[PDB]
């Protein structure tokens, strides 16, 4: 399962 | 080697639409089990190996519902990274990231990774610690400030430490009877004479599940690597690989040399000649 | 931007007259975006085409695939368009 999570760029 | 749970994320500009197109594709080692394009119509995150099938609604819930903020979020992000390098809205530009868990020995995280590259070049790297990354230009360096605001790297550390291992250990079990037999190469050499030019041995790997193999020839107790032809294993496509090496030697000569095959799946490392 | 290279196969071992299917395996590529035909006699057949993914140098691959019963007659071979190649890249395929 995967990231759900912030990845901000 | 040890087992991995990986995703693999795809962003493309469409700027003749003023779009995104969006991509992921799941992996337990080299099986494929889910993927998901922003542009199939109601796109939801698909099985692509039996033994997912099996997962309930919530499961796709969730996994389609990440997929969706992605490809929504992803369309912004290469917006904001066409701003960080002032370029054209003319050209197409792609986005990817990668990450995944490997699972140690004692059933713990052994080795936690997740990278980014903008058309192909790294951009960003969460560092082996994961708790800091490493950005490669002045670009980089504005998307490394905000994630560090917002402490998004123990977030990342406490998924590839958490969720990600823990459904690594699910995804192996589910699938053991693929994901953890090692099938061994169905072995052969041919032989191809030529005019006046020498005669080419092909050695031949063909249907084993783990894609490392090593493949050589030798000649009375000495390799020849040295002159070898060597193809990059490819997929048969039904989830086995095949590879082959090949070699010219002189008319008569054929049963001078031996192909040697290494690969896990084999009780012994295994000698062939034509 | 990276160069694709092509290999083309058979899944198994080609026996006239014996069903099989046809590979045309394409990576090492970027950008993405790729055209590639599996050529019957010259002529583009209808061959699916695996999802996008790529490897950890970020290059792309992908598997155009299709059913085929090998003979002494067809010739077949797969075309590759690509930015990176100033013309098309054809391999015939060979039982090998």
């Amino acid at each position: 399962t995967m990231y759900s999570l912030g990845y901000i760029f | 080697g040890p087992h991995s749970l990986s995703y693999f994320y795809t962003a493309v500009s469409r700027p003749d639409r003023g779009d995104s197109r969006f991509f992921i594709v799941g992996y337990v080692d080299d099986t494929q089990f889910v993927r998901f394009d922003s542009d199939a119509p109601n796109a939801k995150m698909e099985p692509r190996a039996q033994w997912i099938q099996q997962e309930g609604q919530e499961y796709w819930d969730r996994e389609t519902q990440i997929s969706k903020d992605n490809a929504q979020i992803n369309r912004v992000n290469l917006n904001t990274l066409r701003g960080y390098y002032n370029q054209s809205e003319a050209g197409s530009h792609t986005l990817q990231r990668m990450y995944g868990c490997y699972l140690g020995p004692d059933g713990l995280l052994l080795r936690g990774y997740d990278q980014d590259a903008y058309d192909g070049a790294d951009y960003i790297a969460l560092n082996e610690d994961l708790r800091s990354w490493t950005a490669a230009d002045m670009a980089a360096q504005i998307s490394k400030r905000k994630r560090e605001a917002a402490d998004e790297a123990e977030r990342m550390r406490s998924y590839l430490q958490g969720r990600c291992v823990e459904w690594l250990q699910k995804y192996l079990e589910m699938g053991k009877d693929t994901l953890q037999r090692a099938e061994p190469p169905k072995t052969h050499v041919t032989r191809h004479p030529s005019s006046d030019l020498g005669v080419t041995l092909r050695c031949w790997a063909l249907g084993f599940y783990p894609k490392e193999i090593s493949l050589s020839w030798q000649r009375e107790g000495q390799d020849q690597s040295q002159d070898m032809e060597l193809v990059e294993t490819r997929p048969s496509g039904d989830g086995t690989f095949q590879k082959w090496a090949a070699l010219v030697v002189p008319p008569g000569e054929e049963q001078s040399y031996t192909c040697h095959v290494q690969h896990e799946g084999l009780q012994e490392p295994l000698t062939l000649r034509w | 931007a990276r160069p694709p290279k092509v290999q083309v196969y058979s899944r198994h071992p080609a026996e006239n007259g014996k069903p099989n299917y046809l590979n045309c395996y394409v990576s090492g590529f970027h950008p993405p975006q790729i055209e590639i035909d599996l050529l019957k006699n010259g002529e583009k057949m209808n061959a699916e085409q695996s999802d996008l993914s790529f490897s950890k140098d970020w290059s792309f691959y992908l598997l155009v695939h299709t059913e085929f019963t090998p003979n002494a007659v067809d010739q077949y071979s797969c075309r590759v368009k690509h930015v990176t190649l100033d013309k098309p890249k054809i391999v015939k395929w060979d039982r090998d």
